[PDB]
């Protein structure tokens, strides 16, 4: 499976870029795609979203107006057509797969992303704490606030943790609060209730390393948490 | 067929070999089974509007 | 609903669309049931035409076929009789030159004609008759009269009143109004079995339509 | 050897009888009947475009796979009625189908004479076939996942099979019926499983040693289901000739009957209640009987098919029961 | 009590007409065998006649009973309008199920590949179409105690023509062409005992289309008859009142026999009624 992300570069304020990603080795017309940027040194902010089959659409307040994305199945393209590119639009943007259906894993993989640099009632998700120093073989759990009840009435709490590696794109740990991705050792682990949420890592080693980023998916304009990065 | 007809013999041979305990027991066992599982069955004992998945 | 099970909502709508364009599709292809008994002409007319059950795809003036070869299912046919319950009619094959052989040939053919035309699923199915292999029955009539497979015949000797003959027996195992036996002679070399096989499909969907107007 | 296998036969159905200390249908006399079952449709199903064979529920008792001759494998979420896959079948002409215990895989197959085996959770997002189990030479008419790695198939050519689905191999043959096996059932441990079959037999054969344990030989007709107890010491049989039995394997024979005066036409499924008092047998009669399986009391009707209810299924919490049926409708009842 | 025995008369005749209607609409909505192109239009038909003895037989047989008309003057338009609307939608509906049984019976190809309910569709938009299009012109053009349909010369040809004559002829034409395409079918089939169904074929074919033109004609020719010939004598043709309150009545009459003929002799009808 791959998410090659093409475009980026230089841009002036007021300007327009197109953004594509050539999905490869996975049936791209079934995945809902999103785009998810994060400024220079900042956290993850998602962007918009495209269904599968481009039935529904939704973009960051942030973008909407601005931003068009849009899909070309035969070709397996994600586009994402930007319009007055701000100051603040400059991010790594990173496409990322997304399959709903009952027990999927939404947000299971992300594309390596394009630098894209513009030249001179939201859930407030609030993990709190940031920089935690910890050392190999230690346990450390990563905590995770909401300001509103993700559980949802029907039994899931749509609540993601993503894991940010040094110069690595996102990669999904726990999908659904308490989910454990694929491909995932389950040293992870998803705990929490309600509006707080905890991610332990039973024995972490020098790969656990990186930012770990909250995600809610109860309502739409999702939200992400600024990264609570774990540094030897 | 000697081949068919000896298979059949041993097989019904392996059918003998069985310790077959007695019907009343057998129908005891299956009775307290239902009974300690009774309450346990949405089926046979419907759940409440609020328990039930399917309303 | 959440937005995920949104998600799911849509996609299982996009599932019910793709199965509702698959069943449009599926209800324009005429569903043959090829049965037979073995060596007879299965094999020729479905070579004309073009595991456990073969499929045969051809379309034939503007009309698809679906041809199920069921043959190398050499089990209860009962057990799976119903799979064909809606099929347009049922292509039988005879082999004409089955009367003078032995595994009585025709006498299974005949066994299994009736067992198939009286079969519950099968009450309203009309019956595409193939009587196969003309040219070799022709040859063995002059030689091996219609005595060895009826004694009951009583009639004449020659290739035509044997094979009329033939065909009654077969048509005689009908006992109902609401199908009809499409016999045709066939001699494993013509190149028209495909257009009797649409004709007596033809046939079989105008008197269905005027079976349905009261017309029939 | 017949006349000693006949006099086998004998001396075996002569040890039977001394078993018959006292039929079930004495000892539950003395029990409460279960006054009457009413369950209602929860949910239906739309979405198969023809006659559906089997359906089969997941162990998490909210999903469940369905398979229709519209050559279309349909994986339901039976909460939402949502679909969650639909998987276009090579052949058409499935007869059954299998969820996997995991939930990674379903299982079908038919005419084709193979089970295919289908990927579920796929690192792309389609469910492609993970295996086509080719060996049996007539039609599979029922399949049971042992494991993620182990499926068994029953089929039309008399011989069910143990499949290592990794090889594609038949890691045993189970022979001994002489007729098509129409049905299996696993045991609850999986070591062993019951198949009843068109020579009106159902034999108890052990997954591991590939024997037949035990024949059981109540049923007059061909037996189309079955099913064990919940608690793996019994099962229940459905065929042709309109009646139910239970057979124990400990006591290797029939304890009760499940037949009525008004009911002629063939059962094509059977299942238990979580508990197992309540045995819900399919008919062609186009509905649903529920029996009191220590009485064999018609509890309920489960009517509300158009056609043949083919296949039905208790979720393994016990909650709901849903039946498919020839009428193209799969109904969650509860 | 002449009074009271037409208002029992008109109203067992709108009550059995509500009932049979409705039966139908019913019986298609429910059993799920019964929704078919074909059975689609004969649906439609039921739903058109439903639609006659809901809204103008009501108002019709109120102004039958008090010989006169007791609402108002837009009800008046309204009657006019609803009455050649739903009946120019009935007779139609009998064209589109004819037409729709002339392509099933000379058309296989078409009837197994391009006939689909979006055809049925067309065909009942267009029978409302037509209904709409002779109804309209008394409301928009071509216009005391007596509510009558517009008795204009031109529209007199256009209300009677386009509503009964050419539907007559395109009837009359359809299943002519349907009993020789059914009288060739049998002639293929047509060794004493298939001849003899042949015959009792031949024989099934000409009763059912004597029962399907014969209540259509007998029950609208008349009115058609008295409505293009009365606009055209202004004294040679006096009309007896209860002679014309037959005819109109015949017509009417025509909605009750409807389901009769497409439904309740329909044998995959008579089974749905009997799974109901
Ligand atoms: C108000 C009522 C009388 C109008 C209905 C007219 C009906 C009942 C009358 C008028 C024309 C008649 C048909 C005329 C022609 C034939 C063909 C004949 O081979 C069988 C009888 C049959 C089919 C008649 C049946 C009854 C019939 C259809
Ligand atoms: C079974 C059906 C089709 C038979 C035909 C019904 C129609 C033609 C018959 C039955 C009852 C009849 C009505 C009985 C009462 C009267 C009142 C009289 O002052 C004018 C004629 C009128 C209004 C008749 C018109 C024709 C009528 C409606
Ligand atoms: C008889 C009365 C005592 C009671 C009564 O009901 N009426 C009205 C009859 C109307 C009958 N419509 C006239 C308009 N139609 C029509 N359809 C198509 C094309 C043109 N025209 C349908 C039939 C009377 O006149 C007096």
């Amino acid at each position: 499976v791959q998410l090659v992300e093409s475009g980026g570069g230089l841009v002036q304020p007021g300007g327009s870029r197109k953004l594509s990603c050539s999905a490869s080795g996975f049936a791209f017309s079934s995945f809902g795609m999103h785009w998810v940027r994060q400024a220079p040194e900042k956290g993850l902010e998602w962007v918009a979203y495209i269904s599968s089959g481009s039935g529904t659409i939704y973009y960051a307040d942030t973008v909407k107006g601005r931003f068009t994305i849009s899909r070309d199945d035969p070709k397996n393209t994600l586009f994402l057509q930007m319009t007055s590119l701000r100051s603040e639009d400059t991010a790594m943007y990173y496409c990322v797969r997304s399959i709903y259906y009952y027990g999927s894993s939404p947000f299971d993989f992300w594309g390596q992303g394009t630098t894209l640099t513009v030249s001179s009632s939201d859930i407030v998700m609030t993990q709190a704490t940031s920089s935690v120093p910890v050392t190999p073989g230690e346990s450390v759990s990563i905590s995770c606030r909401s300001s509103k009840s993700l559980l949802h009435s029907n039994g899931n709490t749509y609540l993601y943790w993503f894991l940010q590696r040094p110069g690595q794109s996102p990669q999904l740990l726990i999908y659904r609060m308490s989910n454990l991705a694929s491909g995932v050792p389950d040293r992870f682990s998803g705990s929490g209730s309600g509006t707080a949420f905890t991610l332990t890592i039973s024995r972490l080693e020098a790969e656990d390393v990186g930012v770990y980023y909250c995600m809610q998916h109860l309502e739409y304009p999702l939200t992400f948490g600024a990264g609570t990065k774990l540094e030897l | 067929s000697i081949a068919q007809a000896r298979k059949l013999v041993e097989q019904l041979k392996m059918e003998a070999n069985i310790d077959r305990i007695k019907v009343s027991k057998a129908a005891a066992d299956l009775m307290a089974y239902c009974e300690a599982h009774a309450k346990e069955d949405p089926l046979l004992t419907p759940v409440p509007a609020s328990e039930n998945p399917f309303r | 609903l959440s937005a995920e099970e949104r998600a799911a909502l849509e996609r299982s709508k996009a599932i019910e669309k793709n199965l509702k364009e698959d069943g449009i599709s599926a209800a324009k292809d005429v569903k043959l049931l090829l049965l037979g008994a073995g060596e007879s002409g299965k094999n020729t007319i479905v070579k004309q035409m073009k595991t456990g059950i073969v499929e045969t795809h051809f379309t034939f003036k503007n009309l698809h076929f679906r041809l199920f070869d069921v043959g190398a299912q050499r089990s209860e046919r009962k057990k799976w009789i119903h799979c064909f319950e809606d099929v347009t009619a049922i292509i039988f094959c005879v082999a004409l030159s089955g009367y003078d052989q032995v595994l009585n040939r025709m006498h299974a053919s005949l066994k299994l004609f009736d067992s198939i035309c009286n079969n519950k699923f099968f009450i309203d199915t009309s019956i595409i008759l193939f009587l196969n292999k003309k040219d070799l029955f022709g040859e063995k009539i002059k030689k091996s009269p219609l005595t060895i497979c009826f004694p009951e015949y009583t009639g004449p000797n020659t290739y035509e009143d044997a094979a009329a003959y033939i065909q009654a027996q077969f048509e005689s195992k009908n006992r109902s109004p609401n199908k009809e036996i499409y016999c045709h002679m066939t001699c494993s070399t013509d190149t028209n079995n495909i257009q009797v096989v649409f004709d007596a499909v033809t046939d079989i969907i105008i008197a269905n339509n005027l079976r349905g107007c009261g017309l029939y | 050897l017949r006349q000693e296998a006949e006099q086998l036969k004998n001396q075996i159905r002569d040890a039977r009888k001394a078993c018959a200390d006292a039929t079930l249908s004495q000892i539950t006399n003395n029990i409460d009947p279960v006054g009457r079952i009413q369950m209602r449709t929860r949910r239906t199903l739309r979405g198969h475009l023809a006659k559906i064979y089997a359906m089969h529920w997941g162990t998490d008792s909210r999903l469940l796979v369905s398979a229709s001759q519209d050559g279309k494998l349909i994986i339901w979420d039976s909460y939402t009625t949502n679909k969650v896959h639909a998987i276009p079948l090579r052949s058409s002409w499935v007869m059954t189908c299998a969820y996997a215990p995991s939930g990674n895989y379903v299982a079908c197959g038919g005419l084709d004479n193979i089970c295919s085996i289908y990927n579920l959770k796929t690192r792309e997002g389609n469910v492609r076939v993970s295996r086509e189990l080719a060996g049996h030479t007539g039609y599979l008419s029922c399949c049971r996942f042992l494991d993620d790695n182990q499926i068994v198939t029953s089929s039309g050519d008399t011989t069910c099979a143990l499949w290592d689905i990794e090889t594609g191999q038949q890691t045993t043959t189970f022979t001994g019926h002489t007729g098509d096996v129409m049905s299996l059932s696993l045991a609850p441990d999986t070591r062993l499983f019951v198949s009843g079959a068109c020579d009106a037999s159902a034999k108890l054969w052990d997954v591991r040693e590939g024997m037949c344990r035990q024949t059981f030989t109540g049923h007059e007709s061909d037996i189309n289901a079955i099913c064990f107890f919940p608690n793996g010491n019994a099962f229940a049989t459905g065929s042709d000739d309109a009646t139910c039995r239970l057979f124990d394997l400990r006591a290797d024979q029939e304890l009760m009957t499940y037949s009525h005066d008004n009911i002629i036409c063939g059962i094509t499924s059977v299942s238990f209640s979580k508990s197992g008092r309540l045995l819900l047998a399919g008919y062609d009669d186009f509905n649903c009987n529920v029996w009191d399986a220590l009485k064999a009391d018609r509890a309920g009707v489960l009517a509300g098919h158009d056609n043949r209810v083919s296949c039905l299924g208790v979720t393994d919490d016990g909650m709901a029961v849903a039946t498919g049926s020839w009428d193209s409708f799969l109904k969650i009842w509860n | 009590s002449y009074q009271v025995i037409t208002s029992l008369l008109l109203g067992t005749l709108i009550f059995c007409a509500v009932l049979g209607n409705a039966c139908v609409v019913a019986a298609i909505a429910l059993e799920r065998s019964l929704q078919n192109v074909a059975n689609y239009l004969i649906g439609s038909l039921a739903v058109t006649d439903l639609m006659v003895s809901v809204l103008v037989l009501p108002m019709a047989a109120l102004y039958q009973v008090l010989n006169k008309w007791t609402l108002g003057q837009v009800t008046c338009d309204l009657f006019i309008a609803l009455d050649v609307l739903c009946c120019t939608s009935s007779i139609w509906h009998l064209c589109a199920i004819a037409l729709d049984r002339y392509w099933a019976i000379t058309d296989p190809i078409d009837y197994v590949n391009k006939r689909t309910p979006r055809r049925a569709a067309a065909l009942i938009s267009l029978t409302w179409l037509i209904g709409f299009l002779i109804s309209i012109p008394p409301m928009l053009g071509w216009r005391p105690d007596a509510c009558t349909i517009s008795k204009d010369h031109g529209y007199t040809i256009y209300s009677t023509f386009g509503a009964f004559y050419i539907p007559l002829l395109l009837m009359l034409v359809l299943y002519g062409r349907i009993f020789r395409a059914a009288r060739f079918r049998i002639r293929k089939t047509v060794a004493e005992a298939k001849r003899k169904m042949a015959l009792a074929r031949e024989r099934k074919t000409v009763k059912t289309l004597g029962i399907i033109m014969g209540t259509f004609i007998l029950c609208w020719l008349p009115f058609f008859i008295v409505a293009l010939v009365l606009p055209f004598c202004e004294s040679s043709c006096h009309m007896p009142t209860l002679l014309g309150a037959i005819i109109n009545w015949l017509g009417y009459s025509n909605s009750l026999l409807n389901p009769v003929i497409y439904a309740y002799f329909n044998k995959d009808f008579q089974n749905a009624f009997k799974k109901i």
